[PDB]
């Protein structure tokens, strides 16, 4: 989740 | 956090570094600070991120730019230049 | 033997008469044996012997470096030259790779002919460091994309021209 | 031959072609050296320059 908000 | 964390933690720190490069083209500072990181440390994924830097690149960022000393542009590219010698020679 | 100074082979050996004697010798266990003499014949001698000794090393140590150490010596028969290097073309390239390092005419024209006989690039462009530059554009003649990049930072007219392409 | 060389740097002084004319004059020089005197006619093209030292 904060590794798929980061490669937004 | 996550990236400073893989660094504290050789593929770990090449994620970490993507992650450094995908984050600097989504946003000088910045870009600096990648760019020292990237001195510091010193396949083909690696030399696209480098050249979308390169293709990229104001006080303050001197400044910053000066106490990581303690012309960058000039090391930029050099540092560039032997990225692409590794890469080659790989 | 060295301390001092199958029938056929022997007798011409005894006509010649330190050469000769590991040459044959090697020729005749062709292994251990046969490697360390010729190699140290070779060695104590330093336009066919010197090729066949040069050759004969170089294979033995492929087997078991000596690709620059043999062409260097040789630059101070192209052909020759050529067609061991066409032997060479993977452990090549890294020795290659290591002489450019360790650097940073005819050797430099023969290599860059062999190249160019993503790889082949790559090559060309890690030995002549404008080659790499002209292979690239001929090539291009994602691909788009990152050869614009290479060039682009190789080069830091031309810049202006590819970011124009690549916004085309 | 020395003023020649001279003429033509300042020549190339005076962009691409200038360039094109003074690597042809290097290939030239290159294809006649094929001591004093050679070091004073010297006194991509970085590189070449670098390898030739």
């Amino acid at each position: 989740d904060w590794v798929e908000q980061l490669i937004l | 956090p996550y990236a400073v964390l893989s660094q504290f933690y050789d593929r770990e720190d090449w994620g970490q570094a993507l992650r450094l490069l995908l984050l600097l083209i989504e946003f000088h500072y910045l870009v600096l600070l990648v760019a020292k990181f990237l001195y510091p440390i010193f396949e083909d994924s690696v030399a696209t991120v480098i050249e979308v830097i390169e293709t990229k690149w104001s006080n303050l960022y001197e400044t910053i730019i000066e106490a990581d000393k303690s012309a960058t542009l000039l090391k930029n590219l050099r540092k560039k230049l032997n990225f692409k010698l590794c890469q080659a020679f790989m | 033997f060295q301390l001092h100074d199958i029938w056929k082979d022997l007798l011409c050996t005894f006509t010649v008469p330190h050469s000769a004697f590991y040459y044959q010798l090697s020729l005749l266990f062709d292994q251990e044996f046969a490697l360390k003499c010729i190699s140290k014949s070779a060695e104590y001698s330093l336009q066919d012997f010197k090729e066949k000794q040069h050759i004969h090393y170089l294979n033995l140590l492929i087997h078991f470096e000596v690709l620059d150490v043999l062409r260097l010596g040789h630059e101070c028969r192209t052909n020759f030259l050529q067609l061991l290097l066409q032997e060479d073309i993977d452990f090549f390239s890294t020795l290659l790779r290591l002489c450019n390092a360790h650097s940073d005419k005819i050797v430099d024209s023969i290599l860059s002919q062999n190249l160019r006989s993503c790889f082949k690039k790559l090559y060309c462009f890690r030995m002549l460091n404008a080659a790499a530059e002209v292979l690239y554009q001929y090539i291009l003649m994602i691909r788009k994309r990152k050869c614009y990049l290479m060039v682009i930072n190789v080069l830091s007219v031309t810049l202006t021209d590819l970011r124009d392409e690549l916004r085309g | 031959e020395t003023i020649d060389s001279l003429i033509s740097g300042m020549k190339i002084f005076y962009v691409a072609a200038c360039c094109n004319v003074m690597s042809q004059e290097i290939v030239s020089k290159i294809l006649e050296k094929n001591k004093a005197k050679l070091l004073e006619l010297p006194l991509q093209d970085l590189m070449k320059c670098t390898y030739k030292i």
